[PDB]
């Protein structure tokens, strides 16, 4: 042909660069940070170290994490939540200072068609002030159906059971954990959950599932 | 500010060797081609070598094959030329040229300055220009024409003909590529047309800055013409 | 008081509805019975563009109808060569959450945008030999849903905060802002004369806007759910819409009412894209059931099917001379039909 | 007049030939369609290709057994032709063993397989598994001759160690030990550890893994034991003994039973594959 | 307050009500005339010759 | 002389 050989060479170089970038970009793991307002979404990423989307990252034991906080912009969630499918897991967090809007959001997220098989990690935040409130005020003002004592352990267990009762699909799993502003433990919990998830994915991909 | 700076000239005894280098700055050097057109002291232009992007394709002229070689170093933004066993016919001026090839590009757009190399005493497409000198006056219109041995038209519809302009004591410049497309910077007073094997160039409303020598070149397969000179 | 204004608004709505009902003497369905059908149409894929690797979202043809542009979640904006499958550029984006593309009519610029609330403009004719960012148009609050070039100096954008804007690329300031919608605007289309445009939002209403004065001239409210696609009729006097209701409708500008409904019992999936052919006889709609349908504009009957994709048909377009149609999808492949 | 085992061997040969040809062609096409962006496909590509090549050469044995040792191909074919299938069997066995090792390395150490795993390592492993059969095949190349009978017309092709008894003993022992003991131990250990680790957490627990593992291991063991146990005995034995004649009689049945594993191999991949019909449709 | 938006809506409705309308039959006839006039230059409604097809 | 396979 004509000097179109140089054009073909340029195309081949572009394709090689694209393949190299695609290969290099798949080693990271993506996580979606959802939750209600003033729940502590910023605290967990500050410990682990604005108008649109904000994306922080960190590495822990030879694994690179990329956390996305898509709760900063107010719009129809049904029009941009389908972009975040194929994410590894959700990091839904809840504060114990309230509140039923959080339960509604959990019920909506856990049963979406796009997120039908995505594992969810649940954080219960600020347990100390929850204990102070339960010592000062009963839980019946927030949960009239509650009938147990006003002590900390059974109240926390009842709240966790209420949150977990919204799951209907048995394929997915929910990892519950009460951090209570613990240092360097939430990262370990996330790491173990991610290891379990990636092992399950690797096992399913080979045909042994 | 695109810059192509050359160095490495001087006097070399017959049979020796000498290296010339091209130092570039102001643009992405790694995405461009590179040629080494040279001009005899009192003659026209001639093509020498070619190094691709990524250093994957090299061509050489028939009269300089084996004696010379070309290489590039993308990190340092430099191009080299190693010449061995110099003869008396290798005295000339060497130019550093630039070219990029994709759909819609304009190769041969920027030329270097030049280095003078002097040595002491010791099947192809031919393009011809029917005229060597044409009298002109300001405000008039002239016409240039050069012909080729075989047709320059490919099956894809593109015809590969180029026009260049060289002024007194200056490096040449691009005017027309593919016989119809105007370069980026040339005034509208110049326009080119042609068909098959007969090619013409017309210039209207001549000024005092249009004097010089005009060359016509083909790019169908891997030459320049003799060139005509306008006289004031 | 609010009661008097509510009564006045109700009276005005009743008056305009009565006038619109009076303006309808007949229907186009009983006028088109005298023309023959177009027969069966079967197109075959002549090309396949496989360079992307994640969920192509947008595409746009060039004015010469040979060059393309495409965006994906991979973070790459790549322009193609349709005739030889060659790749001529590959621009790396700052953010991978992109939803829009646009090709300048003069061919010198390319635009993009998405969840970052910013429209970026790129220069393709630099002297240095590489594509560089020219401007970053900021000011919108919600995500960007669509963008279109008027010329090399002014652009129009639709966002998810119920507003549209007219920008000045020379200075980066919003010349005019269009308000009046309730939900969030999803699509945008420009008239052939570049004097008016329409937009469709999630409150099931599409309205006509003038670019010189920011007034709204008409409102069309015939649909039942969110509007997903908008395109002008080739004449410049009509336009068609697509919605999540799995129906399409044809509207008239000078009669201000609805003309046809394009629906069938077997299709229960929403429309993602819409386009006309060169002569306006055929209407192409990209469906959610992994395939595209071709429908007569004057008879509302299906003429063919363009199946052959393995996921959603997110985007769809037709060349200027009308010799081909391109179909992007979530499977990361672009098909050229003919 | 053919004896009782011969007709059974003939019919088993025909059935395995047809079914293996069809299954191998289908698997080869489907896998070669998607060998670019999937690492797991190139593991089974080589297995399918080797099994197809091994199954393609059955009609030669068919014609050799239907008549009484008919060899109308000279010594040039007698020197080379058996080596192709004798290499394909060993390549398939080693590929199964390396697939088991790959699954083991996937279940354990899951982070090292995310940053430092690619197509180059798998290609190198497949190349090593393919090349390891050359060493086992070479003695067949170097010790194969043809003998002519001046008694009523017969032609014999076979192996002959004239005065290299210890060489024959050594090569038989090496081939047996390696090509049977090593892969079986690798598969059993790797699969036992994989099952033990998989059945310790709720998220990773499943039932299909147990069935696949037991099917693979049981099929391999049962369908490859008799061939080697008879071959080693007939190699050790003196050329003149009644039991040697009995082993020669049972050799065809043993080799057919060994061949049945070629049919067995791709059915597991087809049945336990996710969306095989869709993958076929895409191709 | 809530009266500004009501006044704006009333003014917009008044401006919208003053538009002019034509008959549906005339619009349908115009669309049909355009389609029948430009049907000759549509390479998708009719099969394209193999020789002149740019993607052949 | 061992006939057959091997």
């Amino acid at each position: 042909s004509a000097e179109e050989r140089a054009a073909l060479e340029r195309s081949k170089a572009i394709e090689k660069n694209l393949k190299e970038d695609g290969i290099s970009a798949a080693k990271d793991v993506k996580l979606l940070l959802l939750g209600a307002d003033n729940s502590g979404k910023s605290t967990i990423v500050k410990q682990m170290k604005t108008t649109g989307i904000v994306e922080t990252h960190f590495t822990f034991k030879n694994l690179h994490f990329r956390l996305f906080d898509v709760g900063g912009q107010r719009s129809e969630r049904k029009k941009w939540i389908h972009c975040f499918e194929d994410v590894t897991a959700i990091i839904f967090c809840v504060d114990l200072s309230d509140m039923h809007e959080s339960l509604m959001l959990f019920d909506s997220i856990c049963n979406n068609k796009f997120f039908i098989d995505t594992s969810i990690i649940l954080f219960l935040n600020k347990k100390d002030l929850f204990g102070e409130k339960i010592k000062k005020s009963p839980l019946t003002i927030c949960f009239p159906e509650y009938t147990g004592p006003n002590t900390y352990e059974d109240a926390a267990a009842y709240i966790q059971a209420q949150f977990e009762s919204k799951n209907r699909s048995p394929n997915k799993e929910i990892y519950c954990h009460m951090t209570c502003a613990t240092d360097t433990n939430n990262a370990q919990v996330i790491f173990d959950a991610v290891t379990d998830i990636i092992i399950a994915n690797n096992l399913r991909g080979c045909g042994l599932y | 500010d695109v810059q192509l700076v050359e160095s490495g000239g001087g006097l070399v005894q017959p049979g020796g060797s000498r290296k010339l280098s091209c130092s570039a700055s102001g643009f992405a050097f790694s995405s461009f081609g590179m040629h080494w057109v040279r001009q005899a002291p009192e003659k026209g232009l001639e093509w020498v070598a070619y190094i691709s992007s990524g250093s994957g394709t090299i061509y050489y002229a028939d009269t300089v094959k084996g004696r010379f070689t070309i290489s590039r170093d993308d990190p340092k933004n430099t191009l080299f030329l190693q010449m061995t066993s110099l003869r008396s016919e290798d005295t000339a001026m060497y130019y550093c040229v630039r070219s990029i090839y994709y759909y819609g590009s304009s190769p041969f757009d920027f030329w270097g300055q030049g280095t003078t190399l002097t040595v002491s005493s010791g099947s192809d497409i031919v393009m011809t220009q029917a005229t060597s000198s044409v009298p002109v006056t300001p405000g008039e219109s002239v016409s240039i024409s050069c012909r080729s041995s075989k047709s320059l038209l490919h099956s894809n519809g593109n015809t590969y003909l180029y026009w260049f302009l060289q002024r007194p004591g200056q490096s040449p410049q691009l005017l027309i590529y593919r016989m119809s497309n105007l370069a980026s910077g040339v005034p509208d007073r110049f326009s080119g047309s042609g068909s098959g094997t007969a090619f013409t160039l017309t210039i209207s409303r001549l000024e005092a800055e249009d004097v010089g020598v005009y060359y016509c070149m083909q790019h169908l397969e891997y030459t320049f013409g003799a060139g005509t000179k306008l006289e004031l | 008081e609010l009661d008097q204004l509510r009564q006045e608004a109700e009276q005005l709505k009743n008056q305009i509805r009565d006038a619109r009902k009076a303006c309808a003497d007949a229907t186009l369905s009983q006028i088109t019975n005298n023309i023959d059908p177009v027969g069966r149409i079967q197109m075959r894929t002549r090309r396949t563009l496989r360079g992307h690797l994640a969920k192509i979202y947008a595409m746009h043809w060039g004015t010469d109808s040979r060059l393309l542009v495409s965006a994906s979640q991979d973070g790459k904006l790549i322009i193609w060569d349709s005739y030889t499958t060659n790749k001529v550029h590959a621009i790396p984006l700052r953010s991978s959450w992109v939803m829009t593309c646009a090709y300048a009519p003069s061919g010198n610029y390319v635009a993009c945008g998405g969840l970052d609330n910013i429209c970026s403009i790129y220069n393709l004719k630099t002297r240095e030999g590489n594509v560089r960012v020219s401007r970053e148009l900021a000011g919108h609050t919600g995500y960007l849903s669509c963008c279109r070039f008027l010329d090399d100096n002014q652009i129009v954008t639709s966002s998810g905060d119920t507003t549209c804007a007219l920008w000045d690329i020379e200075t980066g300031q919003q010349t005019t802002t269009f308000t009046g919608h309730t939900g969030d605007v999803m699509s945008l289309s420009l008239a052939p004369d570049t004097r008016l445009f329409v937009s469709g939002a999630c409150d099931a209403s599409a309205k006509l806007w003038d670019v010189r004065e920011g007034m709204c001239r008409q409102t069309f409210t015939g649909h039942e759910s969110d509007i997903n696609a908008i395109c002008f009729f080739p004449n410049g006097n009509a336009f068609a819409t697509g919605s999540d209701d799995a129906t399409c409708r044809l509207f008239d500008l000078r009669a201000d009412q609805e003309l046809m409904t394009y629906s069938h019992d077997n299709i229960i999936c929403g429309i993602t894209s819409v386009s006309f052919s060169k002569s306006g006889r055929l209407l192409l709609a990209g469906y959610d059931d992994f395939n595209c349908n071709v429908w007569d504009a004057l008879k509302a009957d299906r003429a063919g099917v363009l199946a052959g994709h393995d996921n959603r048909v997110s985007c769809l377009g037709v060349t200027d001379d009308g010799m081909a149609v391109a179909t992007g999808s979530w499977d990361s492949f672009l098909k050229i039909w003919n | 007049t053919l004896r009782v085992p011969d007709i059974l061997a003939l019919v088993i040969f025909a059935v395995v030939f047809l079914v293996g040809v069809l299954g191998n062609a289908l698997v080869v096409w489907v896998t070669a369609f998607e060998a670019k962006r999937t690492i797991n496909a190139i593991w089974f590509l080589n297995l399918a290709v080797a099994d197809f090549l091994s199954c393609l050469a059955l009609p030669i044995l068919f014609t050799s057994i239907v008549q009484h040792h008919h060899w109308p191909f000279g010594g040039a074919a007698c020197s080379i032709l058996p080596s192709l299938i004798l290499l394909n069997m060993y390549a398939s066995i080693l590929l199964l063993a390396t697939i088991s090792a790959d699954r083991f390395l996937l279940v354990f150490k899951p982070i090292w397989c995310q940053n430092f795993r690619g197509a180059g390592l798998a290609w190198i492993a497949c190349a090593v598994a393919w090349g390891l059969a050359l060493l086992l095949t070479i003695p067949s190349f170097l010790y194969r001759v043809v003998r002519e009978e001046y008694f009523p017309p017969k032609v014999l092709c076979g192996v002959d160690y004239s005065h290299d008894k210890r060489r024959e003993r050594a090569v038989a022992i090496v081939r047996l030990v390696l090509g049977f003991l090593w892969p079986l131990l690798t598969l059993t250990i790797c699969y036992t550890f994989i099952l033990l680790r998989t059945w310790s957490r709720r998220a990773t627990r499943s039932t299909k893994t147990l069935k696949v593992v037991v099917a693979v291991v049981a099929s391999f063991f049962i369908f490859w034991l008799p061939y080697q146990v008879t071959g080693i005995m007939m190699s050790f034995l003196e050329p003149s003994s009644p039991t040697f004649l009995l082993l020669k009689k049972l050799d065809s049945l043993c080799v057919s039973f060994a061949y049945i594993n070629c049919c067995i191999n791709p059915i597991i991949y087809v049945v336990a594959g996710q969306g095989f019909q869709g993958r076929l449709r895409k191709s | 307050a809530s009266i500004a938006q009501a006044r704006k809506l009333v003014e917009q409705l008044k401006m919208e009500a003053n538009i002019d309308r034509i008959k549906v039959s005339k619009a349908a006839a115009d669309l049909m005339a355009y389609c029948e006039a430009h049907a000759k230059e549509d390479p998708l409604l009719t099969p394209v010759p193999a020789s002149e097809n740019p993607f052949r | 002389f061992k006939p057959x396979a091997x």
